[PDB]
């Protein structure tokens, strides 16, 4: 499966997702990891920190429009590159 | 008052479009440069959140429903990549 | 007000609730396509979501995420909707 | 077993440039396209999983880890809307 980077997928039971829920609550905030608990019956879901949710949806947002896509592209590129303005503002 | 902040070309461009058309907008994307300045990249308004895939390193807070303000932040120093959805 | 997809719904519960009927939570993101924001005294929070709609947000994410190939998924499928099709018997 | 199959037109030309140039994949893209038939767009070989955002409707198999069959089914009938990773 795919894993965002710097993320690894844990595969547990749900018998054992059940006695250890608040440990593996901790585990995927703490350390950005993901687990697919299993069930006898194929019906899996994947556990992930609400952050990492919220940080897929937001992504996927902002890249799902190929020209807001390619903006956000092109402007990290300037800003490594040294290519930018740099002005003073007041609030 | 005075904040230095690095704009990418097209960032500049849309801040610039809302400061003579939209002050609503420069308003909120001022308090948002502010509140990162105070708070740090990921504590404050707008809702922070660390962005993946290829915008890994940069940061998403909302302007409203619609447009986000995605930034970074260097030694201590604020750099905005996009304040307006490009369609 | 966070982001949910297209034909999903947020639900969400506290981690007693959720320890207590976690078998019935992975019943219902599977069968309805909803997704469950399991909540803890220290916001420590985690959100559950079956494994296909996992492996579906993934899969978009990746097709979507270089700009020339979210274009050429787009302008195909575009084209497919309005006809602009090539139609060939293979052999399979 | 003829099977008649609706291109779109760059996902044709990928297929036509896999036919000349990769064999291998071209057999695995008839294979993928085969196990749609027989199976359901969501049963069989290569991972099928359905798409979102707006690519709401379609779904995906793995030609390999790389490159993505991106198929619809109406009517019975498979339609390609991409076969090859463009970049």
């Amino acid at each position: 499966g795919l894993v965002p980077r710097g993320s690894h997928m844990i595969i547990k039971n749900y018998s054992y997702a059940r006695q250890n829920l608040k440990a593996l609550m901790t585990k995927v905030n703490d350390d950005s990891d993901m687990v697919t608990v299993t069930s006898t019956d194929d019906k899996n879901v994947v556990i992930m920190s609400e952050s990492d949710y919220n940080s897929m949806m937001e992504t996927l947002y902002l890249q799902q429009n190929p020209n807001n896509a390619e903006h956000l592209a092109q402007s990290i590129a300037d800003l490594e590159r040294g290519k930018t303005i740099t002005k003073d503002i007041d609030v | 008052a005075r904040l230095n902040i690095t704009f990418s070309p097209q960032a500049f461009e849309d801040y610039k479009y809302f400061q003579q058309n939209n002050k609503k907008m420069v308003k909120k994307i001022n308090e948002l440069l502010k509140s990162i300045d105070r708070n740090g990249a990921l504590e404050g308004i707008g809702k922070p959140e660390k962005l993946k895939s290829n915008l890994t390193g940069y940061y998403s807070r909302r302007i409203n429903h619609e447009h986000r303000l995605v930034y970074t932040v260097d030694d201590n120093h604020i750099k905005i990549a996009s304040c307006k959805y490009h369609y």
